[PDB]
């Protein structure tokens, strides 16, 4: 067993993906998404 | 005595000539070897 005190990144599960119920394999990207930003602030205004 | 050998022989033919001429008769088209298809598959993959 070893430690490692990180949370930036992945680094650590790496490998191909061998059947669609493969459960260890690296990491793929996702959907590119936008800002999608609405605080809960007080009085906030639209931006519609 | 000359004349009948025992190779085969011609003709008279006399020699006139008779106003010969030629005419050269050309098409339009031509060729191409590789097929050159209009629609093709393309493929695409989803895992990285």
């Amino acid at each position: 067993i070893t430690n490692a005190r990180t949370n930036n990144d992945e680094t650590h599960a790496t490998g191909p993906i061998e059947d669609l119920n493969s459960t260890s394999h690296g990491r793929e990207p996702e959907i590119e998404s936008f800002a999608d930003r609405a605080e809960l602030a007080m009085m906030i205004q639209g931006m519609t | 005595v000359g004349a009948l050998t025992v190779q085969p022989m011609r003709s008279i033919r006399s020699t006139f000539a008779n106003l010969a001429n030629v005419l050269i008769f050309h098409d339009v088209f031509t060729t191409e070897d590789k097929p050159s298809a209009f629609i093709e598959y393309h493929s695409d993959e989803m895992i990285v």
